[PDB]
């Protein structure tokens, strides 16, 4: 399942 | 759900999927920019810890807020493009952001 790291990366980054 | 940026990102990263969230950040500048922040300015988060950390510089962001009139399952956002200092908590090794704490 998602590490922290990986779920706010999933929720608030767009390159 | 769908047409402006909010509306489509909210669904396809899985937050308006089984819910309205009412406000979500998107930052859009690259990833490791991005995770860098977590050795620039050390400030106290809003909750008193002192893991944030605020950019240098200000970032190209996305402001998704729910309308007055949004509801489950038609959530329905409003889209506000600004560049702001981003404020994100730390932790782990390796040291990278795990929460939004505010931008300025």
């Amino acid at each position: 399942k998602e590490t922290a790291a990986a779920k706010f990366e999933r929720q608030h980054f767009d390159s | 759900s769908s047409s402006n940026y909010c509306n489509q990102m909210m669904k396809s990263r899985n937050l308006t999927k089984d819910r309205c969230k009412p406000v979500n950040t998107f930052v859009h500048e690259s990833l490791a920019d991005v995770q860098a922040v977590c050795s620039q300015k050390n400030v106290a988060c809003k909750n008193g810890q002192t893991n944030c950390y605020q950019s240098y510089s200000t970032m190209s962001i996305t402001d998704c807020r729910e309308t007055g009139s949004s509801k489950y399952p038609n959530c329905a956002y409003k889209t506000t493009q600004a560049n702001k200092h981003i404020i994100v908590a730390c932790e782990g090794n390796p040291y990278v952001p795990v929460h939004f704490d505010a931008s300025v």
